[PDB]
């Protein structure tokens, strides 16, 4: 419906978490409960300059 | 060519040199210490504009010199002859400029600069509208005195102003003038003078196309007059009354005729003044005859034309109060990144910034891309448009808004769902059904690449990214949807190319729409040919427009000038070249001879008085010439010289066959038609290249034909043009000799370094400096047979 | 036959704004003149 | 023989005497125009002792008659410099010789 709030999420986590977001992105995949996902477990430098859940929403929004 | 002065040397330290320029007898001269040089230039072409230049290479001090405060002169220039200070126009100032750049030097980086407009020699001729057989109609003769009589009040009233005073006899000092008084007391021939102007204003509106007709009778007597005070009362009792128009409001089309008025007026008055031999000059001079407003009104300065049209203006509000009703080819420039970095996956980014607010174009490109077309007109880029929003692939379509200056574009291209986006300042531009996207469905192919094309008189400029800081909204769009810059990672910016629009000549394609190119063998009676015909010559989409057609290997003369019996051919050194033109096309536009490695116009009014040349001359002390040559690079005949004296066109069916003949030896040149002499030659100087060239304008569906023929007692070309056929006098046609014609623009790479060259006024005595110091180098790479680098 | 390689400099060239012309019924004047002074160059910065 | 024109003027009275070594810089092209040899491309002077047959004629009797500091051309005709058979591989049969010579010191 209304995503234009995605970037402000995204800016939450750092690049090097990427290599999490995919694989949480195939538990869910597998019909998997919230609990047990959270229990299962130059990009940078333009990051530093400045002063999980997010996988459900892409895993959701991918339908 | 040497020339002789007394103690010759090149150009050192402490030299002066000045220039003297003649329009009148094309004359250009030189002087050196004051000394004169002996050898003069003449006989050049006169369409275009002059300027002084000069040029040099790394390691250079130069100073400028030019009269007046810019710079005194060492020495007295000759008797008649203007300091060059003089021919600024008003509204410039005199500077130090490059010719002809298309990049230069900004704040955050390099600027991309379109094409200069540029005067031309025809805007220094008034032409005005010449109205003058036209006559007042009766109707408005008593408006003409009416109108006469206001102007009056009007121009009393200002004198007023200004402290003017009656008296007998004019006196500017005691501001004493004898026309203020009644517009009737007036002399008669001051009356006359008056009425006459009155009536020029009204004739002018009418040859401007106005309609000028009474709509409200009850105007006039609903008038009044100003009411002035006392102290605007002269000695002899008048007081002017002009009328009170302050309810009258000029219409947008009588504004635009008032502005129209103007200009013919001053048009007319500049042709007057030069009809007499006046001229113009940036300093007064009346026993010269030059005064610094001698020019067409549209190169005026504005207080100028506004003062100017104060009093025309004036003149429409008084007729209005009485009721009266009045009713490619260097147009642009197209900037591309190499070929070696197209991209064929990912998701890319890059920016763009206008610096001037015109026709721009900016978007992604096909490696193959063509550099005569429009930008977007065809499928090969796809391009975004911002002076008037628009999207351009194969067509126009309405997009996005306008921009200003100092906006920035960042465009996007996604490979993997084949899109491509266009954001400004931020912003996601959208069309009117509400797409993000601006394109969709696009085959990747070979890749694509950044592009960018320029008007006239634009600046721009281009960042790829090499320095993510640099970016000013990748943050705000793009970063966390995974696009990235396209430059990042790379050790040294990326190479560009350009389109250079300097015409080339070039083979002709397999396979062009239009022309076809035909080799013929030779038979028993006929020598091998290569024919030119025509594809579409009927057809609604047909193209006709002049063609320039050349060979492709030259003719070479010697180092110094100095049925067939085997012993006279055998040591002729004379080579002879055939042209045949088909019934059905006009011998009248067909021009037939050589030309030189070094000839670029693509002219599509062609004529035998378009050819430059000119004439070098070499004297001695006492005034004695000792040599005169002539250097052109076009050597041509006409064939309406050898059309039948009073034929009717093309009713005659038949064939015209022109020969060339050229003697390598001795430098000289000859023509003949069906077999006859001609009286036009032409002579060169030695170790010249020449090429057999035809300029044709197409009108039947065959046009030429090139014969490599023999004559008796003259070898063919073949035997000139390559070696080991030095001696053998059978005419061939080997596979390298082809056909080529001539290319308006092609591509052209754009160097890493350019030189520094810093100026600046040197001073009031000192004049202008130009200096260079650092030294630059390049690897060049040379064609000989086309003596090109 | 051969293409031929070798090195070379670049030059450059400058000019001030005045343009000077003629044609029929022009406002032109017809002679002109102006100085150049040289103060300093280097025969041989590089090999050529 | 060989004609010699001024470039650059020189000192004007010290000439190359018998027995003394010359050091010049020069450059060397067909006439045609096709550059065939170059001394500044090595970035060394030329040195040679005049009257011991160690170049060409032509060569010798133009820089004879210059000056100190001057730079000057000489050209040379084909019996003067290779004659009809040329350098193989360098300069073709029969070809006429131009130079532009720099004299730079002397012994």
């Amino acid at each position: 419906t209304l995503k234009k709030m995605l970037p402000i999420g995204l800016n939450m986590c750092a690049p090097t978490d990427q290599e999490l977001i995919t694989l949480a992105k195939t538990r869910y995949a597998l019909k998997d409960t919230d609990e047990e996902v959270r229990e299962f477990l130059w990009q940078m430098a333009l990051y530093r300059g400045l002063p999980q859940e997010v996988s459900a929403v892409l895993y959701h929004l991918e339908q | 060519r040497l020339v002789t002065s007394p103690g010759q040397h090149l150009l050192a330290p402490e030299d002066v040199v000045s220039c003297c320029l003649d329009l009148s007898v094309p004359s250009i001269s030189f002087r050196i210490n004051g000394c004169p040089v002996q050898g003069v230039f003449e006989a050049f072409n006169l369409n275009g504009l002059f300027f002084p230049v000069v040029s040099f290479s790394a390691g250079v001090k130069v100073r400028f010199l030019l009269g007046g405060r810019h710079g005194e002169f060492k020495f007295l220039p000759p008797p008649g002859y203007a300091p060059c200070h003089e021919a600024v126009l008003p509204r410039e100032r005199l500077r130090l400029e490059p010719i002809k750049e298309y990049r230069r030097e900004g704040p955050r980086g390099p600027h991309l600069v379109g094409p200069s407009r540029c005067l031309s020699h025809t805007d220094f001729v008034p032409c005005p509208v010449d109205t003058v057989q036209i006559v007042l109609p009766p109707h408005l003769e008593r408006i003409r005195e009416k109108l006469a009589e206001n102007i009056h009040e009007l121009w009393a009233l200002t004198r007023i102003e200004q402290g003017w005073t009656y008296g007998p006899v004019r006196d500017d000092n005691k501001r004493l003038h004898p026309c203020l008084v009644d517009f009737h007391s007036l002399p008669e021939p001051e009356r006359n003078y008056n009425l006459q102007m009155s009536g020029e204003t009204l004739k002018t509106l009418l040859a401007l196309g106005c309609h000028v007709g009474m709509a409200d009778e009850k105007a006039e007597d609903n008038l009044r007059k100003t009411k002035l005070p006392k102290t605007y009362m002269m000695s002899n009792g008048y007081k002017p009354a002009p009328l009170d128009l302050s309810h009258v409001r000029l219409t947008p089309a009588q504004t635009t005729l008032v502005d129209r008025l103007a200009e013919n007026g001053h048009n007319v008055w500049a042709r007057d003044r030069v009809a007499q031999g006046w001229s113009y000059s940036a300093v007064q001079d009346i026993p010269a005859r030059r005064n610094p407003r001698l020019v067409p009104y549209r190169l005026l300065d504005e207080a100028t034309k506004r003062s100017n049209r104060d009093s025309l203006c004036q003149a429409v509000r008084t007729l209005l109060g009485y009721g009266y009703n009045i009713e490619r080819w260097d147009r642009v420039r197209i900037f591309r990144a190499e070929k070696s970095y197209a991209v064929q996956s990912g998701r890319w980014y890059f920016e763009f910034e206008a610096v001037t607010t015109g026709e721009m174009r900016v978007g992604w490109a096909r490696p193959e891309l063509r550099p005569d077309v429009e930008l977007g007109a065809d499928e090969l880029a796809y391009v975004f448009n911002g002076h008037r929003g628009q999207r351009w692939h194969l067509g126009s379509e309405l997009f996005g808004r306008p921009w200003q200056s100092g906006d920035v574009v960042g465009c996007m291209i996604d490979l993997t769902e084949n899109t491509i986006i266009f954001t400004l300042n931020g912003e996601v531009l959208m069309s009117d059904s509400g797409s993000e996207t601006a394109f969709r469905d696009i085959e990747v192919g070979d890749g694509f690449l950044p592009v960018c094309s320029l008007g006239p008189g634009q600046v721009g400029h281009l960042n790829l990214g090499q320095d993510v800081s640099s970016l000013r909204f990748f943050a705000i769009c793009g970063l966390q949807e995974g696009f990235e810059p396209f430059a990042i990672n790379m050790q040294r910016p990326v190479t560009t190319w350009f389109s250079k629009s300097l015409p080339q000549f070039e083979a002709v394609p397999l396979e062009h729409p239009h022309y076809e190119v035909s080799r013929v063998d030779g038979t028993v009676d006929t020598p091998p040919c290569l024919r030119l015909t025509h594809r579409t010559w009927g057809s609604q989409n047909s193209l006709v427009e002049m063609l320039f057609l050349r060979l492709s290997l030259p003719v070479q003369f010697h180092q110094h000038f100095r049925r067939d019996d085997p012993d006279i051919i055998l040591n002729t050194t004379t080579y002879y070249y055939s042209v045949r033109v088909f019934a059905g096309q006009e011998p009248s536009c067909v021009w037939v001879g050589w030309v030189t490695p070094d000839y670029h116009q693509h002219d599509m009014n062609f004529d035998l008085t378009k050819v430059r040349a000119v004439t070098v001359t070499m004297g001695d002390e006492q005034g004695n010439i000792h040599s005169s040559l002539k250097c052109s690079n076009c050597y041509m005949v006409w064939g309406g010289d050898f059309v039948s004296p009073g034929q009717q066109g093309r009713i005659s069916h038949t064939d015209l066959v022109i020969g060339c003949l050229v003697d390598l030896a001795t430098g000289l040149m000859t023509f003949t038609a069906n077999g006859k002499e001609s009286n036009t030659f032409f002579q060169v100087e030695p170790n010249t290249k020449l090429f057999p060239a035809v300029f044709v304008l197409p009108t039947h569906q065959n046009v030429i034909q090139f014969e490599l023929g023999k004559q008796k007692n003259i070898m063919p070309l073949s035997a000139a043009m390559f070696l080991s056929e030095r001696k053998n006098p059978a005419p061939q046609c080997p596979p390298r000799l082809e056909m080529q014609m001539l290319m308006p623009v092609s591509w052209s790479r754009m160097p890493n370094h350019f030189l520094r060259v810093e100026t600046r006024r040197a001073g009031e005595r000192l004049g202008w400096a130009v200096q260079c110091q650092e030294p630059l180098t390049m690897m060049a790479l040379h064609i000989p047979e086309e003596n090109r680098c | 036959l051969l293409l031929q390689t070798n090195l070379i400099n670049y030059v450059t060239s400058i000019r001030p704004n005045i343009f000077v012309g003629r044609a029929e019924g022009t406002t032109q004047y017809s002679k002109w003149y102006f100085e150049v002074m040289v103060d300093e160059v280097v025969p041989f910065l590089t090999a050529q | 023989g060989v004609e010699i024109e001024t470039i650059s003027p020189g000192d004007g009275r010290t000439f190359p005497k018998k027995g003394q070594t010359c050091v010049v810089h020069y450059t060397g092209m067909l006439q045609n125009g096709k550059k065939f040899d170059s001394s500044r491309d090595r970035n060394k002077p030329f040195k040679f002792r005049i009257g011991k047959q160690e170049v060409i004629k032509g060569f010798e009797e133009g820089a004879a008659q210059m000056s100190l500091g001057q730079r000057a051309k000489l050209t040379c005709t084909p019996d003067v410099a290779y004659g009809a058979t040329g350098h193989p591989g360098v300069i073709p049969p029969n070809a006429t010789l131009i130079f532009d010579v720099e004299l730079l010191n002397l012994e």
